[PDB]
């Protein structure tokens, strides 16, 4: 039974290509799990590496030739933009899934036999998930917490040391953005920016924005005390005559005298300028007066303003213009002509800073700027790529905390307790079929690739350091107490995560699971490939 | 390179059940069915065989062919061993073993595509044998009722001969039914002493002429000329016959007794004493009264000389199994000793003459009308050296199916062309429709596999299997006046070669089969056909 | 180039084999997937029947007759999608060693399978139960079968009202002497069009009995309920009246230019006044109407619908009645469209509707659909197409069969016990058809799980001896009665699944030969 330019493929090796494939993946991704995990190089062909641990970075770049591969790897990518997590944790669990599954299926279980298990240990799994999970407080006064939780998400994909730098500034950019009302939580409003010619240590946050053009002339100030921000679209290079002209003169010193009236031009808009800080705190002690002008000012400009000592700034980009007129509260105007003195907004220090190349300026304490900045340093885009994400995702991490008060205590004890549960709620229970209990063990089992996958990485052996662990919560539920206990990565002992601040998000859990039972069962479920047109 | 599972003793490539070694062991032994398929019937078909020594013979007969192949794959060494349990202690059925055999496993092969363990369809087999074999008891029509008339031989002489030659069938039944009737006793309801040796007729053939001079001897018929000058004995009865194993000359010393001679004198001493010791040996021969003399061994000058001067018959018979069948004639025990055949090892013959079959003269030791040998010969002829030597083997089967007829109900009568097998069809597939579970799926198709009895036994005579089978099954499958079939017992096969239509009835032509012959090849065809389905797989190993 | 006789034969059924293969975990609601490895670096999942069957390219011109009978299956029905590709794969598989083992023509071939399929439609039918088809409760959990396990199982109330309601009214449900007898003809791809427009939710929907016209009118503020409506259908437009022949106008006093005007604006005038002239409620042109023949209309107490083509003013005919008049100047006033409930000329979702709902059933009607997007507009109508077609098969035939391979079984027996009754060389391949019957049943346990002989043998026996209600438990893999475990289908598809697969099986089996050539 064979068509020409077609193929079936039958007598279960289906099943074998879909296992073997799925073991393949594992392989790859089980050994990047935890912060013992291991970094992976990325080359474009062109010449350029990345270097990162982001599973989702991964699975999007990494060339998958095995379509069994491809269909794990996009599914584990839907449940990224899902859950923004767990990426290496769903591909772990469809593979050990798949890996006990096929153990089964060789004894003669039909693979929907196995199949019906997994949906049913999947919703006991969200029913002791939800009697698992701590209920967080509503307080956002918990920043103690949220530095546990910023560690957790950054240690996990940095260097350790990084994590020192990183971890304060993950914790309070969000809190900053973080309305202490029960509003909203937008992460949007932390801006992501990066530099070069600085150590990955020297990653900085910033309360307001930071500009790239800066002034151009000596004598303006590099620090402007208690600034007014002029918001101003208009050119202020120098402006010739309006309409065609010449020069027509009969003595040479005219040439020049004719030119510095047609100056005039652009002349009366800087006094106009001039005159706004006289209005405005003129002469007033520790005030300052910043432009932020999205077009470009005349360098003969610019001395009217430094004789003033006024910081005026030229060429902005449109992005920071809007966004400025938020931070400082003042209005853009189209011309000087509307220039008057309720269009100033105010700010605190306006910092220039120069090194090698480049010169940035800084727009920081602002009354309220509902939005803050982070600078990304490194020296080349090994730093500047990994850091970045652990940015982006530490900053996501406790964003979703800050909005969902559940919180999982991590460190395995979430997975490790869900097989004592399973093994122990269906042999009391019994109620599926003589048949479908061994899917719910294969399940049950399964899970377990989570914390031993851990234990491996970390060099400990996973047979004493997950033993260890069982003993420990049975010791804790015949003693009649609520413990958490999970795995110490660097001791190689127990410990309580609930006390060394390792929290994993509920969220992520939740969806991990249903994701992975669904992957590995919509490749049990596969019978035989059919190919055909290639 | 490319790895190998499984294979682990002595790198053999053995294959397992899930590789189909039944299926593929099947289809082995399907090679031997076609060619045993188109022997069965009336008009089945001729084999060319060629031995190895340079001979070359035609005949129809399976068995022989089966004899004369080389039979290497053990799959078809299970169904031909079953062969030869047809031959042993039965006459017939060798077509009906390995016809059925190969069937059964044909529809076993159905089944296993189902997913139908060997185990099941085998346990299903061995219920649906022994369902037919209580069903065949009631087929019964007629008995012979071992009267050894000429007249009830016949009827299952004819359709023993039938099949393995055509055409010839009467002429044939006649040498065998007279041949038969000769050697058996007159008796009734005696079956405390056996009798009737197939070893007790004989057949002999000479090139040339046909049947239609064909005949039967009372007594041994040999190849060896009378070597004396007496070549036949006189017209009264009982002539005296001595038999000797040592030959008929001087006797010798069992240890040197070699003469030397050195004079002249001593060369006509010793000639003459040979001369009167050989005479003296001779002399007391004719004392006795003998008149013809049989040797195992050949015979001096001077033993010619003084035999022939005694009037005594002078025949060599090479043959210990010749000089064993002579004792059955003429009662004469060979002598292991020479001139003293005392009176009591003397036998007697009441015509010793020489006769002309086919052109080729040879000796006959007979008796007519008294003094009855116990042995029969049957003389063949034909100028074609392919058809008289498959002749010469229809005669042997129509003796050995004859002591087929054996006291445990041998004579039991069931009708034939495929008349029992069609009844067989019906009545199996009902016990299978009658058992619950998956006992049915194999017992059913243990039916199936009876069809193709009535398909080669039309696919043989010519006819269209697609008219004739549900002709046969239409005719099996009618309204009788009553629970119990009648008239529709009769509906076979229609050996024919005609145009349109239709069914013959037994009766007819007095078709009819034994029942122990049909018994035991269902016994024997349902043991070949579950055996190899038992196996598995076949692994070689030094024993 | 060629393949002939056993050739043709042996690569005929081969082909279709293949094809019945493809799609054997489709069966039930436990179906197993395939994973389809296109000649890019994509694969699809998609567990459709339909899908698979058309994204699998095939070789074998019998497997593309295999294609078509699937094809024709789901214009037919609903539903046997893959019913009749794996009933007419098996049946070629049964019949394959009656073309070679047992050389039967195929001629004999054909005509047993003839037989066959004549006993199995009566069978069929035996084994069905009635419903009341006049009972709305006993149809919506009838048409509930096809919406449940989606997520618009929660609309399934009104899905089975706006089902229901309309396929009733379209059903040609007549019978007589002289105007024949319809037979409860229903086509609800012509007669039950739905229309979908924006604005408000799915609980919103209605079905009309009447036209829907998306075309908007000359003023927005006209009488919307008339009530003795009276309907006008009119191609050419309203305009300055032109002559056929050749005019020549010249002008040379500017004051004789006003003359011109008053006489274009008369031609317009006369134009509508013979429309008036027969007090006309609602006139539907379908070429434009001038400005000033507006006017000239919505005085005289109508009003004026336009741009409707004549496809629209048929459907409108059928329910006014109103006869379609090419010129103006020639309408009669026995154009009427009286016994019309409204015409309602609501702006909804920011368009321009007019609906002719009347009292009236002229074998036709439309399903309006509502939805606050497009989105969902075609999510309610793409779930509620397979509500509408289990309403025709229901409605079309009050008998309901078993189904979970109960009926497929009976089958089975049934024709075994006549197979023991028919004389002659057709008695195999009639059996061919009675073992063929069984691959549904017999898929049915081996995609629940079960074991594919030991449980059909059970099934068999049950229906051998016991009632023909007896099937398989799609969940649990058991032996369960069909009516403590409904899973009943309308005879309809059965009848047609049987039918179309048989006769694709004797359009394959009687081809002895495949040449090329163009």
């Amino acid at each position: 039974l064979l068509n020409p330019k077609a193929e079936s493929l039958r007598r279960d090796a289906a099943l074998k290509v879909n296992v073997t494939s799925a073991e393949g993946l594992q392989s790859v991704l089980e050994t990047n799990l935890g912060p013992k995990g291991t970094l992976k190089m990325l080359v474009d062909g062109a010449g350029n590496i990345k270097l990162t641990k982001d599973g989702k970075v991964l699975l999007t770049e990494m060339q998958i030739q095995s379509p069994t591969a491809v269909l794990i790897a996009r599914a584990a990518a839907a449940q990224d933009e899902i859950t923004g997590d767990g990426t290496t944790t769903v591909v772990c669990l469809v593979g050990e899934l798949l890996r006990q599954a096929h153990r089964f299926i060789q004894e003669g279980v039909h693979p929907r036999i196995i199949t019906d298990g997994f949906e049913i240990a999947r919703k006991e799994s969200m029913k002791f998930l939800d009697e698992f999970k701590i209920s967080k407080t509503n307080l956002s006064n918990d920043r103690e917490f949220l530095l546990q939780v910023a560690r957790s998400s950054l240690l996990t994909k940095v260097d350790a040391d990084l994590t020192e730098v990183l971890t304060p500034i993950v914790t309070d950019a969000v809190l900053s953005v973080y309305d202490a009302q029960a509003d909203n939580l937008d992460l949007h409003m932390v801006e992501i920016m990066q530099m070069q010619h600085l150590s990955p240590k020297d990653t900085t946050f910033i309360k307001g924005l930071v500009l790239d053009h800066g002034g151009r002339h000596p004598d303006m100030p590099t620090r402007v005390k208690n600034a007014y921000v002029l918001i101003l679209n208009v050119s202020l290079e120098y402006e010739k005559t309006e309409v065609n002209s010449g020069f027509f003169y009969s003595s040479a010193d005219q040439r020049d005298k004719l030119a510095a009236s047609e100056r005039k031009f652009v002349d009366a808009k800087l006094k106009k300028i001039i005159d706004l800080k006289n209005e405005v705190c003129g002469m007033d002690p520790d005030k300052g007066f910043v432009i932020i002008n999205q077009k470009g000012i005349d360098p003969m400009s610019l001395d009217v303003f430094a004789k003033h000592n006024i910081l005026a700034l030229r060429r902005a980009k449109r992005r920071n213009m809007e966004r400025l007129q938020l931070v400082t509260g003042g209005e853009a105007q189209n011309s000087v002509e509307d220039l008057s003195p309720q269009i100033l907004g105010f700010s605190g220090l306006v910092y220039q800073e120069t090194i090698g190349e480049e010169k940035f300026t800084y727009v920081t304490e602002n009354t309220d700027p509902k939005s803050c900045t982070i600078l990304i340093k490194g020296s080349t885009h090994y730093a500047l790529a990994q850091t970045k994400d652990a940015v982006r995702d530490g900053l996501r991490a406790v964003a979703n905390v800050l909005k969902d008060k559940n919180i999982i205590p991590g460190a395995g004890a979430f997975y490790i307790a869900l097989s004592r549960y399973l093994r122990s709620a269906n042999m009391n229970k019994l109620g599926a079929k003589g048949k479908t209990k061994t899917g719910i063990e294969a399940f049950a089992e399964a899970l377990l690739v989570i914390p031993k996958t851990l234990v491996k990485n970390s060099g400990f052996d996973p047979l004493d350091v997950l033993a260890m662990v069982e003993d420990e919560l049975d010791d804790a539920q015949d003693s009649d107490e609520t413990r958490y206990v999970g795995v110490d990565l660097n001791i190689g002992d127990s410990c309580d995560p609930t006390i060394e601040g390792i929290w994993d998000s509920y969220r992520v859990l939740r969806n991990a699971i249903t994701g992975a039972t669904g992957i590995a069962s919509n490749l049990l479920l596969c019978d035989e490939l059919l190919r055909a047109g290639r | 390179q490319n790895p190998n599972a499984g294979l682990f003793k002595q790198g053999y490539n053995s294959y397992s059940n899930a590789d189909g070694q039944i299926i593929k062991s099947i289809a082995a032994i399907r090679e031997l069915h076609q060619m045993c398929l188109t022997s069965m019937g009336p008009c089945g078909r001729n084999k060319i065989i060629v031995n190895h020594l340079g001979k070359i013979i035609i005949t129809n007969d399976a068995a022989t062919m089966l004899r004369e192949l080389d039979i290497v794959h053990p799959a078809v060494k299970v169904l031909v061993m079953a062969t030869e349990q047809q031959k042993i202690d039965m006459g017939d059925g060798t077509n009906l073993v390995m016809i059925l055999a190969g069937e059964l496993l044909n529809v076993s092969e159905k089944l296993i595509s189902m997913g139908l363990s060997a185990v099941e369809i085998i346990q299903g087999y061995n219920m649906a044998r022994k369902f037919t074999l209580k069903e065949l008891d009631e087929m019964v029509v007629g008995e012979i009722t071992d009267k050894n008339d000429k007249n009830e031989l016949l009827k299952m002489i004819k359709p023993v001969i039938s099949s393995k030659k055509y055409g010839s069938e009467d002429i044939l039944s006649e040498l065998v039914s007279e041949a038969v009737s000769h050697v058996l006793p007159v008796a009734q309801q005696a079956g405390e002493i056996p009798y009737f040796n197939v070893d007790s007729i004989r057949v002999v053939k000479i090139m040339g002429g046909s049947l239609s001079n064909s005949t039967v001897i009372k007594g041994m018929v040999f190849n060896r000329e009378p070597e004396g000058h007496v070549k036949s004995l006189s017209e009264d009865k009982k002539h005296k016959v001595a038999v000797f194993t040592c030959p008929l000359d001087i006797a010798n010393t069992e240890t040197k007794g070699t003469v030397l001679l050195h004079n002249a004198q001593e060369m006509l001493d010793f000639s003459k004493g040979e001369e009167k010791q050989i005479d003296a040996m001779m002399k007391e021969i004719a004392d006795m009264g003998v008149e013809c003399i049989v040797a195992g061994a050949g015979v001096g000058e001077l033993a010619l000389h003084y035999l022939n001067r005694y009037g005594i018959l002078v025949l060599k018979v090479p043959s210990k199994f010749e000089l064993r069948r002579l004792c059955r004639v003429c009662g004469a025990t060979p002598l292991p000793r020479l001139g003293a055949p005392t009176p009591e090892e003397l036998g007697l013959v009441e015509t010793v003459k020489t006769m002309e079959i086919g052109g080729d003269r040879v000796t006959v030791f007979k008796q007519e009308q008294g003094e009855i040998s116990r042995t029969s010969t049957i003389i063949l002829r034909g100028a074609t050296q392919n058809n008289l030597d498959d002749i010469e083997r229809a005669i042997d089967d129509g003796v050995a199916a004859v002591k087929g007829l054996m006291k445990p109900s041998g004579g039991k009568l069931l009708p034939g062309a495929g008349a029992t097998e069609i009844e067989l069809i019906s009545r199996i597939t009902k016990y299978g429709e009658r058992t619950p579970g998956l006992l049915q799926l194999a017992i059913k198709q243990f039916a199936v596999a009876f069809e193709v009895v009535p398909r080669t036994l039309a696919e043989t005579a010519g006819l269209d299997v697609n008219e004739v089978l549900p002709n046969l099954y239409a005719a099996h499958n009618v309204t009788e006046p009553g629970a119990v079939k009648t008239d529709h017992l009769y509906k076979g096969v229609d050996i024919d070669g005609e145009s349109d239509e239709g069914v013959k009835d037994i009766r007819e032509e007095n078709i009819y089969d034994m029942l122990a012959t049909k018994k035991f090849a269902i016994n024997v065809a349902t043991e070949a056909a579950t055996t190899v389905l038992s196996i598995d797989q076949i692994i070689m190993a030094k024993k | 180039e060629r393949t002939t006789g056993r050739q043709a034969q042996i690569s005929n059924i081969t082909a279709a084999k293949a094809v019945a293969d493809v799609i054997r975990t489709c069966l039930g609601p436990k179906a197993m997937l395939k994973m389809l490895l296109d000649p890019m670096g994509g694969l699809v999942l998609t567990n459709d029947g339909h899908a698979i069957l058309r994204e699998i390219d095939v070789a074998h011109p019998a497997a593309k007759s295999m294609l078509e009978l699937s094809r024709t299956q789901d214009e037919e029905v609903g539903d046997g999608t893959t019913t009749v590709i794996i009933l007419a794969g098996e049946i070629l598989a049964q019949c394959a060693p009656y073309l070679i083992e047992k050389n039967i023509h195929p001629v004999i071939i054909i005509q047993a399978l003839k037989k066959a399929l004549t006993d199995a439609l009566e069978v069929i039918k035996q084994v069905s139960k009635p419903v009341d088809v006049e009972n709305d409760a006993a149809m919506k959990k009838l048409i509930q079968a096809s919406i449940g396990t989606k997520y618009v199982i929660h609309w399934s109330e009104k899905m089975c009202e706006l089902a229901l309601d309309a396929v009733k009214t379209v059903r040609k449900d007549l019978g007589q002497t002289v105007e024949g007898e319809p037979n409860f003809e229903i086509d609800i791809k012509r007669y039950v069009r739905v229309e979908k427009i924006p604005g408000g939710d799915v609980l919103d929907s209605r079905v009309l009995k009447g036209v829907l016209l998306n075309k908007d009118v000359v003023h927005p503020k006209m009488s919307r309920h008339i009530e003795n409506p009276r309907v006008v259908l009119l191609d050419c437009p309203l305009e300055y009246k032109k002559g056929e022949s050749q005019t020549n106008i010249e002008i040379e006093k500017e004051e004789d230019w006003n003359r011109i005007l008053q006489i274009e604006e008369e031609q317009v005038q006369l134009m509508c006044e013979q429309i008036l002239a027969v007090r006309p409620t609602l006139v539907i042109t379908e070429k434009g109407v001038s400005d000033l023949a507006q006017h000239y209309l919505l005085k005289g107490g109508c009003s004026v619908l336009r741009r409707v083509k004549k496809s629209d003013n048929n459907r409108i005919a059928r329910v006014t009645g109103a006869t379609i008049v090419n010129r103006v100047e020639d309408l009669k006033e026995s154009d009427v469209g009286t016994n019309c409930g409204l015409f309602k000329v609501e702006m909804i979702g920011d368009e321009y509707f007019s609906f002719l709902d009347n009292c009236k059933e002229p074998k036709a009607c439309t399903i309006m659909l509502r939805g606050g997007s497009k989105d969902i507009l075609n999510e309610i109508d793409r779930n509620l197409q397979d509500a509408m077609a289990v309403a025709r098969n229901v409605m079309l035939s009050p008998s309901l069969s078993p189904g979970g391979g109960a009926t497929e079984m009976a089958v089975s027996v049934k024709l075994a016990e006549k197979a023991k009754q028919l004389e002659g060389i057709q008695q195999w391949p009639y059996q061919a058809v009675a073992d063929a019957m069984e691959c549904i049943p017999r898929t049915l346990i081996q995609n629940a799980g079960g074991d594919p002989i030991r449980l059909l043998s059970q099934l068999r026996a049950k229906h051998a001896q016991g009632n023909f209600t007896t099937g398989i438990d799609g969940d649990k893999g058991k032996i369960v009665d069909m009516v403590s475990y409904g899973i009943w289908e309308p005879e309809v598809i059965k009848q047609q699944s049987v039918k179309t697969a048989i006769e694709s099986a004797c359009l394959l089996l009687r081809v002895d030969d495949i040449v090329s050539g163009v």
